[PDB]
């Protein structure tokens, strides 16, 4: 990104959060 | 309980008369009995990466999202009013997602058919509100605020990101509700979900020339964050402004069967 | 082992569900200041709105497809939280939705109470989109046309996505989903938009030995966390 | 300046490349992040979420019909309800379910399934079950003698309503390629006793059967689904 | 007093039986009433970019200022007299201020219409002073001293930046006075003012070739520091060298009816 | 030298971009900043007169 | 900026300072 | 043992009646009888790199893997499944190993024979199990998640790098065994080896044009590590599906005489 | 933006060079590497066998 | 490589490793 909007930049690609307990266990 | 997974989890052994309990289902939980718990399993430490599903590689493909031929002598130019809604392959795997919140990455690609000329062309950006061209040569295509892209063709593809332009925090892929505030307001169309219109004309003059430019414009969505998932649509489409369904004739993808058919349970 | 949910005045008796289901992992709130928009006071019926409308019981017999009932649409024209959505512009509320479905221990069946976020209904075999009388039934609610497809297209074999519970009427007789608010704006219209639509599916229909079978499911919405904007009349 | 030579593979435009591209709004502040409930970061959350078989799609079967199979009292002791075969590459009860619709996106798959299957009998019925898992390269047993010594569990309705059935991933290669296959495995269940039913409940009683994928699911190399693919209406309506 | 604001403000929760004071509005103060004085209000955290209202973000747009096709066997080139007078949709917003300081960046995108011809293209800049040429072959068109920019046609446009030339600190937009020192002078035309003379031609000499030439020249102000805003010109304009007016025939924009009528004021 | 490819998108002339480019006149001092009254660094400064 | 005139440079659009109150209280 | 070899090993220098012993070679162990100990030898220092003996510098030579010529105007497109064992100089030098691990990096080289025209060509990788195209117009052409690439003829040759996808760890070259489980599979053909399909069109419409579009694939496979090496195959090839072997009628690489003869052994 | 000139040899397609490449899949991960016996990591292993 | 892939890299020429003892001395 050589581009001053941060949304110009490439895909990121990066996020490996899971929270797969708000929908197998969206339970209490 | 949120946690970072970068690869899928691994396996751990198990161990004569192992006394487990009962389970719960009808509360809407997804079983957690793990194949450690129920049945015998070995070490497997399990080094497939997930990075292939993560919804910014599921979706961050740059599609073919609008294809027009127009003749040069909406005639000498073509808008684009900018939807998902346009090619079905694409259509079916963002109706995956009820909000969406996607940067665009317009990739115009113009070839000619029938000595081939260098053209000059325009693919300018008219958000809505601002005004679309009606010609070829309207005084729309020289204003100063409209986003407008001066490409050729014997060049690479001309390139833009359209930000995230709803007015609200994601895209309502699907929206459960009614246009504007008049009771004769179409169905299923959100105000904030318009993109805008990409409106490409040929920049030259009237040539005497028999070339036919088509083009390609191929939508990247990037930046994604997408929430509450759908079952995916497995009748065929009937409109691109609604979710109607009438399903194949027989199955599969029917409205009385959507999986192919076999002789008996017991087969 | 039975229980008593009283919300404001209206209280419902029901049976101690273990793990009843708050949708998507979360617990309805107010709107917090960093994501809100509209500048004036939220009008805040703390026990006025936030209570149980009882709607009215549907009888379940066999041949009975399902129900829907779009959030709020059911409960614009009731009470307390309907004169605050015909007297304000916005509104931002999640429900606590009390799908209770008494049968008999000879009673058979199995129900999904889904809670469908943003429920663009289709309409079979037209290209005509459903009309303002086709998507706003209100109270009364609506019967699905084509409950297998879940009346867009889709299907209801992965409707399991959505919130949901199940009233299997050997185990339990009540469903219970705690919906927070789900919209890409932080307020919305009532008037105009249904943001969830609690459908109740029949997967396995009832059943008896008498042909001339039916057990009524009777649905309690608490419109919990009502915030409301633009005061007017 | 600096001197610079153009490569191969120089102007041509990748469709899966990952690039900054000039942005069409200069200084544009988009709409804030709000916190909107059930954000998929990973489409494997979606795999996991059980989602019902379509364990009855035989024909005469319309519609709803299609996610249950009628546990009689006219049928016998030690006789086939159904199998399900778990190819989620071919048209099988396995393919309009969450796995099964987010994995034909996708060439190899990994992982351990889940089956639950859940009686929806009455409160009185009785009577027992034998689910019988057959591993893969074994074929469909066909008696309960057969298929009392795989890897079953003898399922009472009259105690326990609901069965986790652990679908193992047993694969000598780490993948499985979805083709354009046989015994990959068969779910089968069989009458273990005959259903038991009062003179006032239905002696027709059903089973809902579910499908679910483990935390060790994975999948890769993505394509485009079978699931859809074609006139439409309108869509000249998007330009003019 | 100066004060750095980069998103628009917030709001503060508000406190039966307030007593306020009067106001002051004939004193020409707009009334600083906050909403956070006189309504019931909450707490907003207002995290709204005011980034694209900034004066460099309203201006810098790269709009088209000049648009001429010349043929080739002014015949044979053109000069532009570089002004903001051109196009109205940029003249109404560089007139909302008085005195603007920005850098010019010119852009020339050159198209060819009626097997088409790579030709090469000069775009002297001639500022004011030196000597424009009269001919396609003049001898000003080698000149050293000038700002010649020798571009193709087959490439990307030739852009230059045209630096801030005024002989004062700032470009009056609008010239309350008199040119020169005699009393014929024009009315509104700052001597200081004058940018200079972009003069394209085609470097190329006399090719039998039947093809017109269209040339554009797109100008993006920038390093834009604008002082003394003004009332945003309503009627339409009579001619790029005043502000003279005459108004539509009927409202809006009329001289005796800027906005477009209604029934009554209880309407 | 340094190995490059292009990019989709290179020689376009996208009309908001925002990039340096080539100075027409080198070395050119330009009239000096003199401090005019009523500076406007920000069109909601505009706005919010009455 | 690889030029070496200043103004040939790109368009700093980060000036966020403001003073409205020198229109909307011009007063003393 | 496993050590760092740089360059070929030293020699050192030997030493009137020594007294060897016996050798061991039926035990399948190559004799390490080092010039040192059996012959008079001197200090070498051996500078001769092995870097180029490299299997990574053996094999990654962008070896051409595909050769058709398709008329426009398969017909009009042309699809190749990606194998080695097209070219058999390319195909004896990676028979050499057992496994092969090898990112393949295509490059795309299209020429035109018989005003050339500059057309647009789309090389789109289609894996084993998303489907191929029939025709030059089918709608898997716009499909979002191949990886097409879309490249001119005036331009560089398209490179893009395919990985490693085979589901085992190593492409099995040789596959001693039947493809799947039905008695009627093929022999050798590993259903895990395949690659994709390299299916290149011209995105072009009709065009009344009598050019003949030659296009060539280059696959150099990078990032290798190759397993168990194998005897260099002597025979001549006699099918791309399989190990078969016929000979020449006579020496060299004849059946019965590899080597070319030569009158007797005492020659 | 950066003055590049294109040097002789720009565009030319060397069938011997080693330049990093546009991967058509991208977030692909591969099988990962399991230890298969006999690796060769040079081909003179190969010719000092007898 | 300016790629976010590790397998769109240059061909890494640079594995001297040798194990020559596995094919001339396959012994125990």
């Amino acid at each position: 990104n050589f581009y001053k909007d941060s949304y110009a930049a490439s895909a990121s690609k990066q996020d490996f959060s899971q929270d797969p307990s708000k929908f197998t266990e969206p339970v209490v | 309980i949120e946690s970072i997974i970068k690869t899928a989890t691994d396996t751990v052994k198990s161990e004569l008369g192992v006394v487990p309990s009962l389970n719960a289902v009808e509360t809407g939980a997804t079983s957690n009995t793990e194949p450690e718990e129920a049945i015998q399993t070995r070490t497997v430490i399990n080094q497939h990466g997930v990075s292939e599903t993560l919804v910014e590689n599921f979706l961050s493909r740059a599609a073919l999202v609008s294809k027009r031929s127009f003749e040069y002598k909406d005639k000498n130019f073509f808008k684009w009013t900018i939807n998902t809604r346009s090619f079905v392959q694409l259509r079916r795997k963002l109706e995956l997602f009820t909000y969406l919140r996607f940067d665009a990455e317009i990739t115009i690609l113009t070839t000619v058919a029938v000595g081939l000329p260098d053209l000059t062309l325009q693919a300018m950006f008219v958000p809505t509100g601002a005004l679309t061209p009606e010609k070829q040569d309207s005084f729309h295509w020289q204003s100063g605020s409209n986003a407008s892209v001066f490409f050729k063709i014997s060049d690479p593809p001309a390139r833009i990101t359209i930000p995230f332009m709803c007015i609200n925090s994601a895209y309502s892929v699907f929206y459960d509700g009614f246009a504007g505030f008049e009771k004769n307001g179409l169905y299923g169309i959100n105000p904030a979900d318009t993109i805008g219109n990409l409106c490409v004309r040929i920049v030259n003059e009237h040539q005497p020339v028999g070339f036919t430019v088509t083009v390609r414009v191929y939508m990247k969505p990037k930046h994604i964050k997408a929430w509450a998932p759908r079952p995916p649509r497995t009748l065929p489409y009937m409109s691109i402004a609604n979710a109607n369904y009438k399903g194949k004739e027989r199955a599969p993808n029917a409205l009385s069967a959507i999986i192919g058919n076999r002789d008996s349970v017991k087969t | 082992r039975v229980l008593q949910l009283k919300l404001g005045n209206s209280a419902i008796v029901t049976q101690e569900a273990a793990n009843y289901c708050c949708a998507y992992g979360e617990w309805p709130n107010y709107l917090p200041d960093h994501e809100a928009v509209a500048i004036d006071k939220p009008t805040q019926p703390e026990t006025a709105t936030d209570r149980f409308y009882t709607l009215k019981s549907v009888k379940w017999e066999t041949g009975s497809t399902g129900w829907w009932w779009k959030l709020p649409d059911a409960l614009n024209n009731i009470g307390m939280f309907g004169q605050n959505v015909q007297h304000h512009y916005l509104y931002r509320s999640g429900f606590l939705i009390h799908v209770q479905c008494n049968a008999t221990k000879f009673h058979q069946g199995a129900l999904l109470v889904v809670a469908i976020p943003e429920h663009q209904r289709g309409a079979h075999n037209t290209n005509t989109s459903p009309g303002f009388d086709d998507i706003m039934k209100g109270e009364e609610g609506g019967t699905f046309n084509h409950p297998y497809v879940l009346d867009d297209g889709t299907s209801l074999a992965c409707a399991t996505i959505f919130p949901h519970q199940w009233i299997n009427l050997r185990t339990n007789n009540s469903a219970t989903i705690v919906l927070p608010w789900m919209n890409a704006a932080p307020m919305d219209f009532p008037l105009r938009h249904n943001q969830w639509t609690l459908a109740i599916i029949p997967v396995v229909p009832l059943g008896t030995r008498t042909t001339s079978s039916m057990v009524p499911i009777t649905v309690s919405i608490a419109p919990m966390c009502c915030e409301f904007n633009g005061l007017r009349h | 300046g600096v001197p610079t030579y153009l490569l191969p593979g120089s102007g041509q435009f990748l469709t899966t490349d990952d690039h900054s591209s000039a942005p069409a709004l200069p200084c544009f502040n988009p709409t804030p992040e709000m916190h909107i409930p059930g954000q998929v970061r990973n489409m494997l959350e979606v795999v996991q979420v059980e989602s019902m078989m379509e364990i009855n799609n035989t024909e005469s079967a319309v519609g709803m019909e299609r996610l249950k199979v009628d546990i009689s009292a006219l049928t016998d002791v030690d006789q086939l309800l159904f199998n399900i075969p778990l190819d989620i590459q071919l048209d099988g009860p396995l393919r309009n379910t969450l796995v099964g619709n987010i994995s034909r996106y996708y060439t190899h798959w990994s992982g351990s399934l889940e089956m639950t299957f859940m009686f929806c009998g009455s409160f009185m019925a009785a009577g027992k079950l034998i689910l019988c898992y057959t591993p893969p390269g074994g074929s469909c047993p066909t008696t309960r003698e057969t298929a009392m010594l795989g890897t079953h569990i003898v399922w009472d309705f009259g105690l326990q309503s609901s069965v986790t059935l652990i679908i193992p991933w047993i694969s000598g290669s780490h993948y499985r390629m979805f083709n354009n296959n046989a015994n990959v495995g068969y779910v089968t269940c069989f009458m273990q006793t005959n259903l038991i039913v009062p003179s006032e409940s239905s002696d027709t009683c059903s089973l809902i059967g579910f499908i679910a994928a483990k935390d060790d699911f994975s999948l890769r190399l993505m394509r485009d689904s079978p699931d859809i693919g074609q006139h439409l209406h309108a869509a000249e309506a998007a330009y003019q």
